[PDB]
């Protein structure tokens, strides 16, 4: 499965 | 050595909408899912037979994964204007890259986590897995950011974790198509410049795996610069296609022979111009 | 920073009057993303045209691939032509029926 930006924004 | 890799995009597009979104997933050099907000239906979606197996849960968790990276991409564009201050009506280009590169015994080699705006470097987890190499003084905002959030210990804990766990699962669910060895087929094939010599070209297609050596010689000596290599790249079956040229003397075509070697053959393959 | 596609039309194996083939256009090295890509057959659209799902490479830079199906024959002149911000006007890039 790919991956997740969660919550760390830039 | 194997790997899973996505590749995404996120590109603004003032007065025309919502910035597009996209997602393409690959096994090794071979893709297998994606994901575009433009598309017919936007959510993920199979492009290879063997993930099509996955039940539903799979593609509904996907595709709310996709749309929830979407949100963050949209935040993360308008943040970037601010970083750059740049201005609110033109277009721009977040990309990442992030995947697993596994030894050939299910051992995670390495692990990406990158960045680039508008092309550039902007910020990339290093090897170690734990700290950041920004490329500017924007990428410097963010990693201080991401030290103090604590992002790496959670990102590595997908590339250790969940990227090689599933790329186990993909290589044994595809197996038969992932692993399977389709021999190349090749020609050699004789055009006359209007400068009066000529140009040999070498010809190497339907083959997979992508890794393939493709060499003219000359005198049985292999040339180098003076070929023209391009890389290899897939055709629309899932195959893989090269080809190399040589401009060389009208008449002294007997002199030069292309050689082709790949897992599919049982030997070098030579061809000359017939 | 923006970078001018590069174009390549081929076709699938060596072209045969009235064998069946896959013309290809394989544009890369492209920066912004957005990009307009159309094969010609006669100075004419193709219909039928199916393109990859566009991706990356390791400089950033993006790529993709449109082909159709198609059987050479001695007369028709194939192209693709190709619009980006990075020219100011579409390239037009022709096939080489003698490659």
């Amino acid at each position: 499965i790919g991956p997740g930006r969660a919550f760390y924004t830039i | 050595s194997h790997s899973l890799r996505y590749f995404v995009t996120a590109v603004s597009r003032p007065g025309f909408g919502e910035p597009r979104y996209m997602e393409v997933g690959y096994v090794d050099n071979t893709e297998f899912v994606r994901f575009d907000s433009d598309a017919e239906n936007p959510r993920y979606e199979p492009r290879a037979r063997w993930i099509e197996q996955e039940g539903p849960e799979y593609w509904e968790r996907e595709t709310r994964r996709a749309k929830g990276n979407e949100q963050s991409f949209r935040v993360d564009l308008r943040t970037a204007l601010r970083y750059y201050n740049q201005s609110a009506g033109g277009s721009h280009t977040l990309q990442w890259m992030a995947g697993c590169d596994v030894e050939s015994d299910g051992r995670l080699l390495r692990g990406y986590w990158q960045f680039a705006y508008d092309g550039c470097d902007y910020i990339a987890l290093n090897e170690d897995l734990k700290t950041w190499t920004a490329a500017d003084m924007a990428a410097q905002i963010t990693r201080r950011k991401w030290e103090q959030a604590g992002a790496a210990e959670r990102d590595r804990a997908y590339l250790e974790g969940e990227c090689v766990e599933w790329l186990r699962r993909y290589l044994k669910n595809g197996n038969a198509t992932l692993l399977r060895t389709d021999p190349p087929k090749a020609h050699v094939t004789h055009h006359r410049r209007p400068e009066g010599d000529v140009t040999l070209r070498c010809w190497a297609l339907g083959f997979y795996p992508a890794d393939i050596t493709l060499t003219w010689q000359l005198n049985g000596e292999e040339l180098t610069q003076e070929m023209e290599l391009v890389e290899t790249r897939p055709a629309r079956d899932g195959t893989f296609q090269k080809w190399a040229s040589v401009v060389v003397p009208l008449g002294k075509e007997q002199k030069y022979t292309c050689h082709v070697e790949h897992e599919g053959l049982p030997e070098p393959l030579t061809l000359r111009w017939g | 920073i923006q970078k001018t596609p590069q174009i390549q039309v081929y076709s699938r194996h060596p072209p045969e009057n009235g064998k069946p083939n896959i013309l290809n256009c394989y544009v890369t090295q492209f920066h912004p993303p957005h990009i307009e890509i159309q094969m010609l057959k006669n100075g004419k659209k193709i219909p039928k045209v199916e393109m990859s799902d566009m991706s990356f490479s390791k400089d950033w830079s993006f790529y993709i691939l449109a082909h159709t199906e198609f059987t050479p024959t001695e007369t028709d002149t194939y192209a693709c032509r190709v619009k980006h911000a990075s020219m100011a006007e579409p390239k037009t890039v022709y096939w080489d029926r003698d490659m």
